[PDB]
């Protein structure tokens, strides 16, 4: 096998065949009728925070708070391990 | 200054349409009485009043993004803005599936490339805030329970 001829061909040939399927399909006036599910991240765990603040008058009241949404995780824990590096 | 113009497309029931293309295309202000538009406080609700008849309006996101393009000569053509909202008359029940042509039908769910769209951090914002309310945080990656 080679690649001047066949790898120069075969890009061509593919590069039509997709320039054509995409024309019919845009092109088409036919009505039409009306994926993988990642884990909560690699290592498949939540976010947990519990906390300290004070009330009105004199309380010290802790909120734990769980956050499941691994997006919110990831963005949450970029900032920390950058203002722990921001020292 | 000079303010983007902000165009939208507004889709009728059928009869409602044919009434206010055909007084669209007569072209008197008498149209002007007949037709108004109130975008309620929501942002995503309204009505359109058709001839003084109540219809119900929603603002959706469409999936596709389009230019409206005007032209002198049918030859070159200028962007004037782009439209990507619609406001039906007759969040996710914001988001309209659909795009306007005949070929472009479920194009989010079938057409689109599932990257992702957007929310997650906003709620990281509000997040951060809440967790400058601390002292002491106690987190442990969990299992089933």
């Amino acid at each position: 096998r080679f690649s001047v001829a066949e790898h120069q061909e075969r890009y061509k040939e593919e590069c039509q065949r997709i320039f054509d399927l995409q024309n019919k399909v845009l092109s088409s006036t036919e009505v039409l009728s009306t994926v993988t599910s990642l884990n909560s991240s690699a290592t498949g765990r939540c976010l947990k925070i519990y906390r300290t603040f004070r009330d009105e008058e004199g309380k010290e009241y802790v909120r734990c708070e769980t956050v499941r949404k691994p997006a919110v995780i990831d963005a949450y824990v970029r900032i920390r391990t950058t203002k722990d590096e921001e020292f | 200054p000079h303010e983007l113009e902000s165009q939208f497309i507004l889709r009728l029931p059928p009869e409602y349409a044919s009434t206010v293309r055909r007084a669209v295309q007569s072209g008197h202000v008498n149209l002007k009485d007949r037709l108004t538009i109130e975008l309620h406080p929501d942002g995503r609700h309204g009505i359109v009043r058709v001839d003084r008849v109540p219809l119900a309006s929603k603002l959706v996101d469409l999936p596709c993004v389009m230019e409206s393009l005007k032209t002198i000569d049918k030859k070159t053509f200028y962007k004037t803005a782009d439209i990507c909202q619609m406001l039906v008359s007759t969040e996710k029940k914001f988001i309209w599936n659909h795009g306007i042509t005949l070929p472009l039908k479920n194009v989010r769910k079938r057409r689109f490339r599932k990257t992702a769209k957007k929310d997650v951090e906003k709620e990281v914002k509000r997040l951060l805030s809440t967790d400058a309310e601390a002292v002491s945080t106690r987190w442990e990656i969990i299992a089933e329970d």
